[PDB]
């Protein structure tokens, strides 16, 4: 979905919890992701679906597409994989 | 009794026939209304009877008046008469053509016409197509219908007949059969030749730029005998 | 080659063609949001590369010259 972005009529935006990309931010993500589809490990197409979810490849794409000027927006998605008092500093702290 | 409108109508006819008969049995010619009422209650006593069918009442109603016992003009008025009655098996619809026959000359209304004809399209000059029914159902066309956009199952020429119509009487029709082969005479549409609806074949102004479009979309669709040419170029607005 | 482009002279003025005559011609693109709405209606929309298989596809069929698109084309769902 990444891709978009470098399109003429697509405005993109970010949402906090991904940024900045820290040492603790896959794993926090992977098991927010276990619980709200209430996956399981030992189920091989749950553990399909989860390792094509999180990818920390796009993830660390994703603040250096920020320093280029090529995402334009920032958010909060409050409460709903979301913090809503932390998007101005989570902005500067990515800067 | 829970006597309905309708009872109280038909009772109403039933007097009336039966002032007509006294009437006709002291030996006064009836007139209109007499006659009218005297076949209709007839009919109607038959069917209570339930002894005949409605096709052998319609028969029997033409022996009841001879043309002796009605006044002068009477049987040129009457063309028919109908009326409903209930047999055993329900209310059915019994009519009677010409009851009566005529004796005299008297004929109130009469026409007296001219002998000349009447030339209808003066002024439009006629072309001839040759025209089949390949399907397997009955088609009937009529005299102002847009021709080249006929039932589909029709086969002809379409390009020669895009902006005419049938050259008979306004009204009239003419008839094609399962596989029957027949030709027709054409003239072309007056007025400001504004063709819209039919099958949506035109919906514009009928010209040579719109025949393209029109030949176009009935090859599309299916029309028989239509030849448009392959490498068709688009408008922009089609 | 031309999809996106103007030619490239002083705003207002204009290159003419004789009928039979053959000449080149300066194209640079056009600035923007590069939103191309009218002309023949063959775009009407964003110009991108996703726009120009569209346009080129319209071309074809109204007789522009010199137009090329594969044929099997694919149709999106507007168009
Ligand atoms: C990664 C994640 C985190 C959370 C809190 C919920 C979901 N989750 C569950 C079902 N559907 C979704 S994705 C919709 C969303 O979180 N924002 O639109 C996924
Ligand atoms: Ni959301």
């Amino acid at each position: 979905i990444i891709k978009v972005a470098g399109e003429h009529n697509i405005l993109p935006a970010s949402t906090n919890p991904t940024i900045p990309f820290t040492v603790n931010t896959e794993a926090e993500h992977m098991d927010m992701l276990m619980v709200c589809h209430h996956l399981d490990k030992s189920i091989k197409e749950d553990v399909q679906f989860a390792d094509s979810r999180i990818r920390p490849q796009t993830i660390a794409a994703e603040d250096t597409l920020h320093d280029m000027g090529i995402f334009s927006i920032t958010s909060s998605d409050s409460q709903a994989m979301g913090r809503v008092g932390e998007v101005i500093t989570r902005t500067w702290q990515t800067a | 009794m829970k006597l309905t409108p309708k009872e109280l109508d038909k009772l109403m006819l039933h007097y009336a026939g039966e002032l007509a008969r006294k009437r006709k049995e002291k030996g006064i010619k009836l007139n209109y209304v007499e006659a009218v009422a005297l076949i209709s209650a007839h009919i109607m006593e038959e069917a209570r009877a339930g002894k005949k069918t409605a096709a052998e009442l319609m028969q029997e109603g033409r022996t009841l008046l001879k043309p002796d016992d009605v006044m002068d003009g009477v049987a040129s008025m009457i063309h028919e008469v109908g009326i409903e009655a209930m047999f055993p098996d329900g209310t059915k619809l019994v009519t009677v053509h010409t009851p009566i026959e005529a004796n005299g000359k008297l004929v109130p209304g009469e026409l007296f016409l001219k002998n000349e004809d009447i030339t209808i399209n003066e002024g439009k000059k006629a072309v001839s197509v040759k025209v089949k029914n390949v399907g397997d159902r009955p088609v009937q066309i009529g005299s102002h219908f847009h021709f080249f956009e006929v039932n589909r199952c029709l086969d002809f020429d379409r390009e020669k007949t895009f902006g005419k119509r049938l050259d008979i009487a306004s009204g009239t029709a003419v008839r094609f059969e399962p596989g029957e082969e027949k030709s027709v005479e054409l003239i072309d549409i007056g007025g400001n030749r504004r063709i819209f609806g039919f099958n949506a074949l035109v919906d514009r102004q009928a010209d040579n730029e719109s025949k393209k479009i029109a030949l176009h979309r009935a090859k599309e669709r299916g029309f028989h005998g239509t030849k448009s040419d392959d490498n068709y170029v688009k408008t922009i607005k089609e």
